[PDB]
DNA sequence: AATATTAAAAT
DNA sequence: ATTTTAATATTAAATTTTTAATAAAAAAAAA
DNA sequence: TTTTTTTTTTATAAAAATTT
């Protein structure tokens, strides 16, 4: 396909937050726009990417692509790549390399960079639109800082939403973390507030370093959606570049 | 070698023990005893059913647990002072003969689990098959001179001589595992002194000071008591354990109130009990002259000791020579001083509930 | 007890400070003020921690408290709080849970932190209160960056005083080194200049890795008080701001 | 009887922290002229050409041509003692083999005085001469260093291609083809960063990468790489240490 | 020379 | 009744070098 | 210039082996 990206720097933060987690990914992209629909690598966790067709500048997408890519080795390719760099996706159909030609923002260095695809079984799982009752819209700053400090304490984080205030609860071998978070709604810049939803008082366990993992895509928005019910693994939405979205998933 | 002393304490006088760090004796000579260690290195190192041995058949276990625990004491910061077993007292012969009868009764097991044709009961009863010889110390004497850690030899048995290093300060310690030495009169005991790669075991450290402020005893009150809780010099009165020990020592305040009344057809005082003369080998034994002996840590000669651990006993070269490297580091380090010397431990406790 | 501390990165940097010298320590916690004597598990070093009450906010303390805490766990939660953040202090009767609220500067993200305690017992040191001899006073970014540089080539400063001043030593298998200071009366600075206080050229020998566990609290105090004199251990002082001090003890060799 | 005032500390640690990665002891040739030096690396591999002569220094008199040794990895410890805006003078004797190395403060605040001991090792001073090259590129050094660390993830090789417009860096490893087809800039507005090529012809063979990864810590040095190559020579990797020398790389392919 | 324990004492 | 006690069994290690994992910096990448 | 942000490097705690 070709699929050039002026902001590279989402797929590279894409590939960052991704690297760590799952290792072999099947990137089932068509001319509706990249998506990826894959668990874990120990099958615990989800993670569903969405990069629509729209937020390219250039898309060309003839065939319905589904290519599998090592993230480990991709993220190699993307670490070579620059922070303003515009990073182009390519493929051809007969022969199985992924071209990434890059552009320096110059227009005086074109590093191209070729991805040896391997053949694996293609992730069909699908997931219906649940009644998510509490959404939780806080920024990643606070979330990064609330997973990564609530991880020196325990393993598991008991989130209590509720009308007012959401309860991120933490308690392990080391004492007992209890982070409470205000609906802010006076100081705030529109990307600082956090929003709960009033459907009902949620309280269920979710355990760490899986969402530390779900926090590793931190600079990909300063919003986290945190959609979830008292039964549903909840979404933790990463809104990639008002192009898509980085959904994760997790069992309780 | 006193039966239920350590529970005694720990289940009586718990302020006196006070369990501590192997770092928390920086710059402390403290004064080992040597055949307790020898017997834990020929019993602990071991493969497949033999002790570890060189390509000439002599025994060399000990030589390495020395070598690797007088090092690990080097780092921790502790000055050791190997003060090595001498000639046991006379009174000390039923308690040698009742080993030889344990050894013998050992071998004969040995014989007999080697006709049934086991490994485990074979290096069990060959784990219990250990003795010191005069060679087994003069080559650990040896390697301590050349390490340069301070070497004695005892006249008498060397918990004794512990207990004279530390009763004249020349050494703050006496870091035997042997309950008889805080009866031989170390005011510092300290026990389970196993420095080693983050075992994190806690040094049992036994003080007499706050034994003898606790039990309400004294000096010779306390070998009365442990007299009568049983030594390696005499027998015990049967039917007398510890607690019982410790209300008779309280409220006869001697062992010749104990003597003179006490009933006869229940319990059985022996005939040939020699309580005397163990009460006055526990007060006055023939230790050592403790200000007459070289207490020096010399700078360790590093060629004598590869020729020596690589001529005699074909060690690996890199293991040692890495050894005396941080040896040396640690020399360097044992200069250092302590805030104790400087400031006067007030706050003994500083409890938190 | 109920100690609300506004300058929270104050109590962050002083168990960033007591992270790594000791693990453990006792809080003598009285109503004149918070106070941690405490020596190092080595048993060589000491930190002498004042942290009074008229430098908190609004300080409470019915009995007089002493609990026992894990200070690597204890930074491990504090490393939580910002910046900028409000910590508060809360604490029962028994020595049993240590609250730790951070309370966020604009007020959106209160963090409750219990904490288990420890009940152990630790060693104090009557310390006299005596004029040292040599009074140096130094800016700490130096100090810090004496000791964490003379440590690569030495294992023990020689810290020599004189007329000209403070001749930090070092001596090693790597090579020789010297650094040497000067007292500046004529520039009248407030934080750069190095004020040396003399009575006897006091030339003691320090280690220097107690050195580099001592320059972990240059953040508290810009101003360091490197008071010693002959044969008396080194004391360290990062006089925090407004509240007291972290006076670090250390035997000579 | 040797003195190397030199005014900018931060280049000289540059240089020692840039020879710490490949050689372990070399010998510097110091002379009445400059301060050179000449080593292979440790894998007996590459060549390190160093030269710092004396126009650049601020004060220079040399008399004795002391081809005297240090173990680099020292220096380079002794060197992170430095200061940044620090002045080194590197200073020597004749009986004494101990290669003084006093670090004069931005200000007159302190001095920093290194004795080091001489870890004497004679090399081979072979005379390298300096040809003519097929390829030569003047490429920016942070790009460079861009290019040989984002290359090192891919393979154990590196293609240069000599194209006419512009230098292509090439890797076929295991994750697949690496090749940046970089462009020819000679623009008037990029003072230094433009790459500038004198190519009077083609040239196209496999070059090494970890040692490459090792020639590209002298980065801070120089904004560019004088990079020069021909066919069945080896590589020169140049940094221009300011206006005081040349620190020549050299690379078997 | 140490610890555990359990039937057997031990009143 | 408990708890007291003399019997009866048992062990006593310390590396260096690897295993997955750690948390403090090295050392840039970017406010 | 100040502050994050990561790979690296680190002493680290568990666990294999055998240290002769």
């Amino acid at each position: 396909f070709e699929a050039r990206l002026v902001q590279g720097s989402i797929l590279k933060k894409v590939l960052e937050a991704l690297k760590d987690l799952i290792n072999e990914a099947c990137w089932d992209i068509s001319s509706s726009g990249v998506n990826l629909q894959s668990m874990d690598s120990s099958h615990v966790s989800l993670v569903q990417l969405t990069l629509r067709s729209e937020g390219f500048d250039t898309y060309r997408c003839d065939r319905n692509l589904a290519m599998g890519v090592n993230l480990t080795s991709m993220s190699k390719i993307l670490k070579c790549a620059g922070n303003e760099d515009i990073i182009t996706l390519r493929a051809e159909d007969n022969a199985d390399t992924l071209a990434l030609v890059f552009e320096a923002p110059n227009q005086e260095k074109v590093s191209d960079y070729e991805m040896k695809l391997m053949d694996l079984d293609v992730e069909q799982l699908g997931i219906p639109e649940q009644e998510y009752s509490c959404v939780v819209k806080m920024p990643s700053g606070e979330f990064a800082r609330i997973c990564r400090d609530l991880s020196h304490i325990g393993d598991a984080v008991v989130i209590s939403c509720a009308k007012d205030g959401v309860k991120f609860s933490a308690s392990g071998e080391l004492g007992n973390g209890n982070i409470k978070l205000s609906q802010t709604s006076n100081v705030d810049k529109e990307e600082e507030a956090v929003t709960i939803e009033m459907n009902e008082p949620v309280q269920l366990t979710f355990a760490l370093r899986y969402l530390n993992f779900f926090t590793k895509a931190t600079p990909l928005s300063s919003t986290v959606t945190l959609s979830m019910s008292a039964d549903v693994p909840l979404v933790v939405e990463y809104k990639i570049a008002d192009m898509g979205h980085l959904k994760y998933y997790l069992a309780p | 070698g006193i039966q239920g002393l350590a529970k005694l304490i720990a289940d009586v006088a718990p302020s006196a023990i006070r369990e501590n760090d192997i770092k928390s004796y920086f710059g402390r000579k403290v004064a080992i005893d040597a055949s307790m260690s020898i017997y834990q290195f020929l019993i602990a190192v071991r493969q497949g059913g033999d002790v570890l041995q060189n390509e000439e058949g002599e025994t060399t276990s000990h030589l390495m647990g020395m070598f690797y625990r007088t090092i690990r004491m080097m780092e921790n910061g502790i000055k050791p002072v190997y003060v090595f077993d001498g000639k046991p007292p006379q009174l000390k012969s039923g308690e040698l003969a009742k080993r030889s009868e344990r050894r013998a009764e050992a071998e004969k097991q040995l014989q007999q689990a080697q006709a049934a044709g086991a490994e485990q009961e074979v290096e069990k009863f060959t784990k219990r098959l250990v003795k010191v010889t005069k060679q087994h110390n003069d080559e650990c004497k040896h390697l301590l001179s050349l390490m340069g850690i301070p070497y004695l030899d005892a006249p008498s048995e060397a918990e004794a001589s512990c207990a004279a290093l530390v009763k004249a300060g020349k050494v703050y310690a006496a870091a035997t595992e042997d309950m008889d030495c805080l009866t031989f009169g170390s005011p510092v005991l300290m026990r389970h002194l196993t420095a080693s790669e983050a075992k994190k075991l806690p040094i049992q450290e036994f003080h007499l000071s706050r034994i003898l402020q606790e039990l309400g005893l004294n000096q010779e009150q306390f070998v009365d008591l442990c007299i009568l809780l049983g030594s390696d010099y005499c027998e015990s009165i049967r039917g007398i354990g510890p607690k019982r020990a410790v209300d008779l020592i309280q409220k006869h305040k001697s062992i010749e109130e104990i003597v003179r009344r006490l009933d006869p057809n229940k319990y059985p005082v022996p005939e040939n009990w020699l309580h005397k003369e163990a009460h006055q080998l526990f007060l006055e034994p023939e230790v050592l002259d403790p200000e007459s002996v070289e207490l020096k840590w010399s700078e360790p000669n590093e060629e004598e000791l590869i020729k020596f651990m690589c001529g005699e006993k074909q060690f690996s070269e890199e293991r040692i020579r890495s050894g005396v490297k941080r040896l040396s580091k640690s020399r360097q380090g044992s200069t250092q001083g302590r805030l104790d010397d400087f400031f006067k431990v007030t706050g003994s406790l500083s409890s938190a509930k």
